[PDB]
């Protein structure tokens, strides 16, 4: 077990996989040229994780960055970081998408997806011991949540004794580019429950709320929301990015948070809240930092815990501290709140620490949720969606694409029953 | 050995079977006779056409002996598929099939007696 | 690019064609000699303009008339310079009000060049969006040249988008009585082809030009003026880009809900005398006010009593997204604005950052920030009502049908057309039932 090849996909998944590399590739201490110049020895224990290895000191990021729009890739290349990328991993058309799932699974897409898979194989072929496959999309759009499933299908096929990984963005009528986000995001549930090993649902709804609300952006622009989302993933990732026998790869992280094969959807959880350049004025303690990653305030998926149970929980403290102090608050934790816990997962919450903290933050909290409160996301959409089914509106955007009036209802079926088994799960008793 | 599971076992078994609801008319959806674009339009004559016809014909007093014929098909409405939308079942009555599609393209047949 | 093509049919849209580009000129900053100073010789404006050698900005636009006199404007006007000269078609005898003349007799000997000329065009780029065709509901020639026509374009461009801009006629400037037939047959033939029609009631037109212009009898200028902006709000977000505008194909999806509903009643801000001086700039929540009066509407009808399917907002000029979001606020609830329960009652909105160029000595006082609402509501099927009945009362007698046919006709086409018409009506119908 050991390299991770990721994959972008869409205007969303490109962009704020952008933000990601730029974090991790901060972290651990790689500059815009690929040259290596860190200060510790720890940052480059487990760097090939995300990191081809590259002649003349330099590091490339095993990565793959795809869409159909072709301006994505210019806002790439002049972008900051844009230097660092091995060329021939661009993969991008000409046709667009127009935020159509149909057009990005099955007529465009499908006319690259071969040569998406050819750079893919070629990364894999360069691979010793290959984990799994990290992917990045949105799902309101219609480059990375139509293109983004259909890669996972295939590559899945391809190597099905590996993991498969997506961090998936949802519709938010709060910013709506479209009003068939609905239809989308629907459709590529219906696959990533299937597909996927695991799913970090990211929420754009809760994330307008965060910017709104609690860091007071009373105009979120898109990249508020994308210091959001780099944050969350820079910490989940941590397990993975630096020596720790908790969650060492894919495969073991899976096992521990996901007990159910549907049931991998994960609420994650970030504190402190910060917005981009901001100053610590008294840095938090740390039973202000589990108090609040387990907050409501503090999630990715615009849910309630406090109307869930948690299944598995994987805590991630970043930033040196007292690992007595951890232990405690985390049992703190889960035996105030034991009745929004299950208790035939025994010693469910798991936790691991890590000493190089987060940029600028001299410590944080990140949090991954196994929750049943999830559903309260689908059943936004299950409804959203509904409404707009039941006189089969816009329909002739999908079916005019040359798609099958069953494939939705397929994938509306398949949703509300992904939700009445949460709700299934979540009455469990100790009988 | 639990229950919950029950109840969850009881939609798994569900889902497959809707799924072979759905596997079935896909390669069942094939065999012999089974394209052209009006293949949906096809489909519903011949769920219709047949699996009919119980009642015949009594008429009126006319001014006119008006009388209808149809013609068959011939090689060039074959070779290139047409379809057939008229059908006679009793000497006194001509059925008319218009393909129809309401707003929201739901293909249905009016009945023209 | 992601270019498109112009199309211009018939009297009406030739004229009006040559106000669309005039004002393009103006507002891209192009002289009618097709020279831009700041150009080099793979922009926003690329789409709808080519470079050739020297610079020299050229259309990419066919115009169409059966009877020269039309366009031969165009080749002693001020822009006679400005075209590819192989681009501005004619015939010899005009269509005569006939739509059978265009679809039929006339059209078919012409439309190979059209054709052949349209390809020359279409072999100029690199992926083509979709065509812009501009004709008039009532004339022969934009009738039925456009019915044909795109049933052509249909053939030899099946994967690409076809948006029409539609007049329908006004019995003030109205040069026939058998206009009620032309349209019908146009549109009849029309809609399976077309992808979305912006329509516009000359007799809306007139009454703008007769209110906020003060103008007692206007001319044929000042109507293709008026339209020739508010299509230059439509099209902004095509020939720009900012940060802050999408496509208009990126919005067409949001505002056809079923393919026979296309038509998109158009909004337009502030229209006000450059004569009649003295005027205090309005305010983004002015003008977001305005777009909901029927005065300032584009088709004759009454959206109040009628439900909304989507939305658009095409705002140019000085407009942050925070006014935006304000003055939507302000209309949102506070006035009875229903959405059928079908469909979210959301807004997007095209931020255009230039300002609208008016027309030097163009009554349209210039202004610094304007908005054009794109709104699909069923009250629109008034303005079918208002053809069928005109319709329905010649065709009861088959008075003037005689002409048609004997232009190679059929009878039943009529009957079947006017079939299909009260179909449509039904349809925007069936929008506004709910369910339980
Ligand atoms: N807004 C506007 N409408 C026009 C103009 N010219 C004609 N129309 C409308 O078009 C209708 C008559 O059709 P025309 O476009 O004039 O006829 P045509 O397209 O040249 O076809 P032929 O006359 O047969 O050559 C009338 O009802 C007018 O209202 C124009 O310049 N501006
Ligand atoms: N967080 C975030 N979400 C976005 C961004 N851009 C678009 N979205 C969301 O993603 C969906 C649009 O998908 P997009 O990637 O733009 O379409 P695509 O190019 O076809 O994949 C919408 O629901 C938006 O709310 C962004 O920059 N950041
Ligand atoms: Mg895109
Ligand atoms: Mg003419």
């Amino acid at each position: 077990m050991r390299e991770i090849v990721h994959i972008q996909a869409g205007q969303c998944g490109n962009q704020i996989g952008a933000k990601f590399w730029e974090v991790i590739s901060d972290e651990h201490g790689i500059d815009p040229t690929g040259s290596y110049h860190g200060d510790s020895d720890l940052q480059l224990e487990r760097i090939n994780v995300y990191y081809n290895e590259a002649t003349g000191n330099k590091y490339v990021p095993r990565a793959i960055l795809v869409d159909l729009e072709p301006g994505t890739m210019d806002s790439v290349r002049s972008g900051p970081f844009g230097q660092i990328f091995r060329p021939d991993n661009f993969v991008f058309g000409q046709s667009g998408a127009g935020n159509n799932w149909a057009k990005g699974h099955y007529t465009e897409g499908a006319e690259l997806v071969d040569s998406v898979l050819d750079v893919v194989r070629k990364e894999s072929e360069s691979c010793d011991c290959l984990q799994g496959f990290q992917l990045t999309h949105s799902l309101g759009g219609g480059t990375g949540s139509g293109m983004g499933t259909l890669l996972i299908s295939k590559i899945r096929e391809e190597y099905p004794d590996r993991i498969m990984n997506t961090f998936s963005v949802m519709p938010s009528p709060k910013v709506s580019d479209t009003v068939v986000e609905p239809y989308n995001a629907t459709l590529s549930v219906h696959q990533l429950v299937e597909n996927t090993d695991e799913t970090y649902c990211i929420d754009n709804e809760a994330l307008y709320d965060i910017c709104f609300r609690t860091l007071k952006l009373t105009t979120p622009t898109y990249g508020d929301l994308n210091h959001l989302v780099s944050a969350t993933m820079s910490g989940v990732t941590t397990c993975l990015r630096f020596p720790g026998q908790l969650n060492a790869d894919l495969r073991k992280l899976a096992v521990n948070m996901v007990p159910f094969p549907r049931l991998h959807f994960f609420m994650p959880g970030f504190a402190p809240l910060t917005s981009r350049g901001s100053q610590q004025y008294r840095a938090l303690t740390v039973p202000e930092l589990t108090q609040q990653m387990f907050d409501s305030k503090n999630m990715m998926a615009a849910c309630d815990p406090r109307h869930g149970r948690y299944l598995t929980v994987a805590a991630i403290f970043r930033g040196r501290m007292s690992m007595k102090e951890v232990d405690e608050q985390m049992l703190n934790v889960q035996n105030k709140n034991s009745s929004y816990f299950v208790e035939w997962i025994p010693n469910n919450v798991k936790t691991a620490v890590c000493d190089i903290p987060p940029r600028g933050l001299k410590m944080s909290a990140t949090f991954i949720g196994n929750s049943t409160a999830i559903q309260e996301l689908f059943k936004r959409i299950s409804e959203q969606f509904t409404a707009m089914f039941r006189r089969k509106a816009f329909l002739h955007w999908y079916t005019g694409e040359g798609m099958d009036e069953m494939e939705f209802t397929e994938a509306e079926s398949n949703m509300n029953d992904l939700v009445s088994e949460y709700q299934q799960y979540q009455d469990a008793t100790a009988d | 050995s639990n229950c919950v599971k029950e109840v969850e076992k009881l939609q798994e078994k569900r889902e497959k079977r809707r799924l072979q609801q759905q596997e079935l008319r896909e390669k069942r959806a094939q065999d012999v006779d089974a394209t052209n674009p009006n293949y949906e339009i096809m489909c519903m004559i011949r769920d219709f056409r047949g699996s009919l016809d119980y009642r015949p014909l009594p008429i009126d007093e006319h001014r006119i002996c008006v009388c209808v014929r149809k013609r068959p098909l011939n090689k060039k409405e074959t070779q290139m598929k047409d379809l057939d939308v008229i059908t006679i079942p009793s000497k006194d009555v001509v059925m008319v099939h218009e393909p129809k599609q309401k707003v929201d393209l739901t293909r249905y047949l009016e009945n023209q007696t | 690019m992601r270019e498109c093509i112009s199309i211009h049919v018939g009297q009406a849209g030739v004229q009006i064609g040559n106000a669309c580009w005039e004002l393009y000129c103006l507002e891209h900053g192009i002289q009618p000699d097709g020279q831009m100073p700041s150009d080099k010789t793979d922009d926003s404006f690329n789409t709808f303009f080519s470079e050739t050698g020297a610079g020299k900005h050229v259309p990419r636009a066919v115009f169409v008339d059966l009877e020269p006199t039309v366009i031969d404007e165009v080749r002693t006007g001020t822009y006679r310079q400005l075209f590819h000269p192989e681009q501005l078609i004619t015939g010899k005898e005009d269509a005569a009000n006939n739509y059978a003349r265009g679809h039929y007799t006339i059209g078919k000997e012409i439309i190979d060049l059209v054709l052949d000329r349209i390809r020359k065009l279409a072999d100029q780029c690199t992926g083509l969006q979709g065509f812009l065709v501009f004709h008039s509901f009532g004339g022969g020639t934009g009738s039925g040249f456009t019915s044909l026509l795109m049933e052509r374009l249909s053939v030899d461009y099946g994967k690409k988008s076809k948006l029409e801009f539609s007049i329908y006629p006004a019995p003030q400037v109205s040069t026939a009585v058998v206009e009620p037939y032309n349209s019908i047959l146009t549109t009849h033939t029309t809609l399976e082809h077309s992808d979305c029609a912006f329509m516009v009631d000359n007799e809306a037109i007139y009454d703008i030009c007769r209110r906020n212009l003060d103008i007692e009898r206007p001319t044929y200028t000042n109507l293709n003026r008026l339209i020739s902006q508010i299509v230059s709000s439509i099209t902004a977000s095509l020939r720009f880009d900012g940060a802050l505008n999408v496509d208009l194909t990126e919005f067409q999806t949001n505002l056809v809900p079923y393919p026979r509903i296309h038509f998109p009643l158009a909004t337009y801000a502030p229209v006000i005398s450059a004569e009649k001086a003295y005027h205090e700039q309005l305010s983004v929540a002015e003008i977001t006010n305005a777009c909901f009066e029927p005065a300032n509407q584009m088709v004759k009808c009454d959206p109040r009593h009628g439900k909304y399917m989507a939305c658009c907002l095409l705002y140019r000029g000085d407009v942050v997204p925070k006014d935006v979001n304000a003055a939507i606020a302000t209309i949102k609830t506070k006035r009875s604005i229903q959405f059928v329960d079908w469909c979210p009652t959301g807004f997007k909105v095209g931020i255009n950052y230039q300002p609208p160029t008016v027309v030097p000595g163009g009554d349209l006082a210039k202004v610094q920030r304007a908005v054009c609402m794109l709104s699909n509501t069923t009250a629109i099927a008034e303005a079918w009502a208002r053809l069928d009945h005109k319709f329905d009362l010649m065709y009861a007698k088959r008075a003037f049908v005689h002409w048609y046919v004997g232009e190679g006709m059929e009878e039943g086409e009529f009957s079947e057309a006017r079939e299909d018409m009260a179909a449509l009506e039904k349809d925007y119908e069936e929008v506004g039932v709910d369910s339980v």
